[PDB]
DNA sequence: CGTTAGGCATTAAGCTGAACGCACAAAGGAACAAAATAAACAATACCACCGAAACAAAGAATTAGAATAGTATAACGCTAACAAACATAAATTAG
DNA sequence: CTAATTTATGTTTGTTAGCGTTATACTATTCTAATTCTTTGTTTCGGTGGTATTGTTTATTTTGTTCCTTTGTGCGTTCAGCTTAATGCCTAACG
C-alpha cells in the first residue's frame, strides 16, 4: 500500500522467534499472556545475552538509513 | 488638565471603583491595570445588552418605565442571556408567559 | 337558569392572568407567622425585618413555581394533566434534591 | 451625615440615558441592576482568581479576565464582550 | 402582657386556594387533592434549610435580628441567587 | 434449544455490570472521538492519556447518571423500556436544555 | 456480512454494545433502538462543553497539549468534580 | 525539647501545612491560630469517617485492600456523607448496586 | 532530583493505621483521598473567606471555620466535627 | 469620591537543555462487534367509569392600612489590648 | 539520607471587643376597610383498570474485526533555571 513499516528492534524479532517457539511447543495459550511472559523473560535476561539482537537491530538501522538517506518522519491526520 | 479613567476608555462605569473592588475583594495580591478597564468594558456592555432589551420590551408594552417584569421578560426571552442567568430568579418579576400546547384546547 | 363554565375553561384564563401579573400570591402575614414559627427552633427570640420576610417570600414563590413547572412537565410526560404527589417527588428526585 | 451606600446606581442610569433617552427606571429595578453588576463582578473576578492560582500567577492581568469572559459568557456574548474589552484597552493605551 | 410567646400550626396559614395560585402561575391546569400537604412539607424543608443558614449567618455576626442580606446569602449558598436586595 | 427468557440475561448483565467497576468504553474509539471533536475548537491538540481516560470516566459517570434518571422517568410513566422522550425529560428537569 | 467503513463521523465510534453496557450499569432492563443516536448526541454536546473549557484553559497557559488537570478544572465548573486525577 | 503542632493538638494532619495553604490560598489577609488546628481536626475526623467505613466495606467483602469501589460503596451507602459528596463522582468507582423493584420479576 | 509532589498521602495512611491496622490501601484510592481532602479544604476555606468578607473581618479565626462546618456538613457530622475541633483547640491551648 | 507623577520590588516574557509523553514495530488467538433471525413480551389504542376536582355564591374571618408609643436593637464613633504577621534560629522527615 | 520544612521567640501593628449613645426600625395595640378563605351544593371530566393488536427488543450464532500486552527508538512538548524588561503598588499632591 506504499506504507513504509518501522524496522524491527531487538525485542520484536526476539519475541517473534520465541513466540513462534512457544506456539510450536504449547497449544491453547492466549497471546496476551504470551507477550506478558515474553516481556517478563526479556527483562530477566542479562545484557550479556542481548548483544546479537541489538547489533542486528543496528544493522537494520544502518540498512534503513542507507536505503533512505533523505528520510524524515512526518505524522499526518 | 486631566481626564478620568472611565472616559479614558470612553466608558461610564468607574475604573477606580472596580479597581478598588478587585483589590479589597481579595482575589490576588496584585492586579493588572488592564484588568479594571477590561472588566468595566464587559460590565458596561452587559448592562447595555440588558437595558436595550428592557427598553424594547417596555416600549413594546406601550409603557415608559422599566419595571422588573420587563427585566424578567428580556432575560427569559433571550437565549444566551438565559444561560447566564438561568439559576437566578428575579424579585417581583413573574414568569415568562408560555403555556404547554397539550393543555390548550383544539 | 344561571350560566356555568366548564372545568378547565376558567383555568386557562387564570393561568394567563397569573403569568402576566407579578405580585405575590400568598399573604404576607401568614408567611410572617410561619417564618417566625420555624425560626424558633434554631434560636428563640429573633426579630425578622420586613424586607427579610419579603425576600423569603419572593424566593419561596420562585422555588414553588419552578417546582410546579417541573411537576407539570413530569405529569405531561406520563400523559396526565392532573399532577400528583409522585410527580413532585420525581421532579425533586431528578433535580438533585433528594 | 449617615454613611453612604457605595453602589453602582448612577452609572446604570448613565448607560440607560446613553442607550434609551425616553424611558425612565424604577428604584427597585436600579437595585436589581446593582445586584446584577455585583453578581457578574464576583463571577468574573472569582474565575480570574482561580485561573491565576492554577497557573501560579500572582498578578491578574487582562488575559485572565479575557479567558474568564470566554469561560462564563455563552454564545456571541463572549466575542462581543472581548471585542468591547480590547477596544477599551486599546483606547486606554492609545491615550 | 408578656413579650415572650410560642407559635404552632402555622403551616395551615398557607392555604389551599393560595397554593392553587402558585400552581397556576407555573402552568398547572389541574391540581389533585393530596398535593397540598406534600407541597407544605416541601416548603417546610426548604424554609428550614434556608432559615437555618440565615440564622447561622446572623449568629456569626453577634446579632439578634435577621436581615434580608443574610437571607440572600443563604439562598446564594443553596445555588438559588436572589436579585433585588443588594 | 433452550433460549433464555427476554430480560433474564439482561438482569444477569445488570447485576454483573453493577458489581463490576470496569470501563465500558473502548479506549481507542474514545480517543478518536475526542481528537475528532477537539480539532474544531483548535488544531494541533494532542492529549495526555490520563486526560482522555478522565474524559471517558466522566462521560461514563454522566451517562449512568442520565440513565438512572431516565429509567426513573420511564418507570414513572409505567414503562420498562427507555424512549428518547425520557432522556429529553431527564435533561429538561435537571436544567440542561 | 461484509465490514462497512464510514469516513469521519467521530461520534459513531461509541458503539452500540458499549452504550448497552452503559445503560446496564445504570440499571436499565430494556433499551429501544432510538436511544443510541440520542445518547451519542448527548455525549457529543457534553464533550463539546468540557473540551471547549479545557481548550481555553490550556490556551490561556499557551500549552499545545491537554493535561488531566485541565479536564478536572473544566468538569469542576459544571458541578461534576472528578476525584482521583489530582488537585 | 519541642513538640510538633500536629501532636500538640494530638492529631496526624500537619497544622503548618494547612496554615501555609490558608495563607497562600488567598482567603483573607490574616488568619487566626485556631483556624488551622480546627481545620486539621475536622479534616482528620472526616477522613477518619471515610476510612473507617472503607475498612468495614473491604473487610465485609473479604478483601484486604481499599480499592475505590470500596470508597464509592462507603460514600453512596451513607446518608450524611452522600449529601456532602452528591455531585462528586469517583474514578474507577462504579455505582451503588441497586435495581428498581418493578424491573425485577415476581 | 525531580521536584516532589506536595500531597496528603502519608497522613491518610497514618489515620488508616490508627483506625484499621489490618487492611491495606491502593495507590489510586490514596489519590482519591488526596483529592477529597483538597476538595473539602477548598469548600471550608471558601466559606470561611466569604464569611469574613460578609462581616468585614480581615482575620479568619476558628469561629468562621466552626460556622462554615455548621454550614456545609449536614446532620450529626456537623456537631461531631465541632466537638472534635473544640477538643483540638482546647488541646492546643492547654499545652 | 477619583486621578495623577516617580521609585522599587515583584513578576511575566525570553531562552535553552533536558526530561516526558506518545506512537509504533510483530503476534495471533481473545475479546469484541456487526448482522441476520425467532419470537416473545412490552408499548400502545381504545373503552368505561366514577369519584375527584373544578365552579359558584355567601359569609366569615382574616389581612391590609394607619396612627402611635415603647422599645430592643443596631449602627454610629473612641479606646485598649490582644492577637497575628514578620525576622530569625532548630529538627525531623521524607520523598 | 541529608536538605527542607515546620516550630519557637520577640516585635510591631492593625483588628477587634467593650463601652456609650442614639436612632431606628421592630413589635404590639386598636380601629375601619376590604378581600379572600372556607362551606356547601352542583357538574363534568380525567386517572385508572382491562383487553387486544402490533411492533420491535432480546438472545443467539456466524463471521469478520480488532486488541493487547510486551521494550526500544524517534520526535515533538513541556518545564525549570537563569536574564531581563514590564509593571503595579506605595506615597504625596491635586482636583
Amino acid at each position: 500500500s506504499g506504507h513504509i513499516k518501522r524496522p524491527m528492534n531487538a525485542f520484536m524479532v526476539w519475541s517473534k522467534i520465541e513466540r513462534r517457539k512457544i506456539m510450536e511447543q504449547s497449544p491453547d495459550m492466549h497471546n496476551a499472556e504470551i507477550s506478558k511472559r515474553l516481556g517478563k523473560r526479556w527483562k530477566m535476561l542479562k545484557d550479556s545475552e542481548k548483544i546479537p539482537f541489538i547489533r542486528e537491530a543496528e544493522r537494520l538501522r544502518l540498512k534503513h538509513m542507507a536505503d533512505y538517506p533523505d528520510y524524515k518522519y512526518r505524522p499526518r491526520k | 488638565k486631566a481626564k478620568t479613567r472611565s472616559s479614558r476608555a470612553g466608558l461610564q462605569f468607574p475604573v477606580g471603583r472596580v479597581h478598588r473592588l478587585l483589590r479589597k475583594g481579595n482575589y490576588s495580591e496584585r492586579v493588572g491595570a488592564g484588568a479594571p478597564v477590561y472588566l468595566a468594558a464587559v460590565l458596561e456592555y452587559l448592562t447595555a445588552e440588558i437595558l436595550e432589551l428592557a427598553g424594547n420590551a417596555a416600549r413594546d408594552n406601550k409603557k415608559t418605565r422599566i419595571i422588573p417584569r420587563h427585566l424578567q421578560l428580556a432575560i427569559r426571552n433571550d437565549e444566551e442571556l438565559n444561560k447566564l442567568l438561568g439559576r437566578v430568579t428575579i424579585a417581583q418579576g413573574g414568569v415568562l408567559p408560555n403555556i404547554q400546547a397539550v393543555l390548550l384546547p383544539k | 337558569k344561571p350560566h356555568r363554565y366548564r372545568p378547565g375553561t376558567v383555568a386557562l384564563r387564570e393561568i394567563r392572568r397569573y403569568q402576566k401579573s407579578t405580585e405575590l400570591l400568598i399573604r404576607k402575614l401568614p408567611f410572617q407567622r410561619l417564618v417566625r414559627e420555624i425560626a424558633q427552633d434554631f434560636k428563640t427570640d429573633l426579630r425578622f425585618q420586613s424586607s427579610a420576610v419579603m425576600a423569603l417570600q419572593e424566593a419561596s414563590e420562585a422555588y414553588l413555581v419552578g417546582l410546579f413547572e417541573d411537576t407539570n412537565l413530569a405529569a405531561i410526560h406520563a400523559k396526565r394533566v392532573t399532577i400528583m404527589p409522585k410527580d413532585i417527588q420525581l421532579a425533586r428526585r431528578i433535580r438533585g434534591e433528594r | 451625615k449617615r454613611s453612604r451606600k457605595e453602589s453602582y446606581s448612577v452609572y446604570v442610569y448613565k448607560v440607560l440615558k446613553q442607550v434609551h433617552p425616553d424611558t425612565g427606571i424604577s428604584s427597585k429595578a436600579m437595585g436589581i441592576m446593582n445586584s446584577f453588576v455585583n453578581d457578574i463582578f464576583e463571577r468574573i473576578a472569582g474565575e480570574a482568581s482561580r485561573l491565576a492560582h492554577y497557573n501560579k500567577r500572582s498578578t491578574i492581568t487582562s488575559r485572565e479576565i479575557q479567558t474568564a469572559v470566554r469561560l462564563l459568557l455563552p454564545g456571541e456574548l463572549a466575542k462581543h464582550a472581548v471585542s468591547e474589552g480590547t477596544k477599551a484597552v486599546t483606547k486606554y493605551t492609545s491615550a | 402582657k408578656r413579650h415572650r410567646k410560642v407559635l404552632r400550626d402555622n403551616i395551615q396559614g398557607i392555604t389551599k386556594p393560595a397554593i392553587r395560585r402558585l400552581a397556576r402561575r407555573g402552568g398547572v391546569k389541574r391540581i389533585s387533592g393530596l398535593i397540598y400537604e406534600e407541597t407544605r412539607g416541601v416548603l417546610k424543608v426548604f424554609l428550614e434549610n434556608v432559615i437555618r443558614d440565615a440564622v447561622t449567618y446572623t449568629e456569626h455576626a453577634k446579632r439578634k435580628t435577621v436581615t434580608a442580606m443574610d437571607v440572600v446569602y443563604a439562598l446564594k449558598r443553596q445555588g438559588r441567587t436572589l436579585y433585588g436586595f443588594g
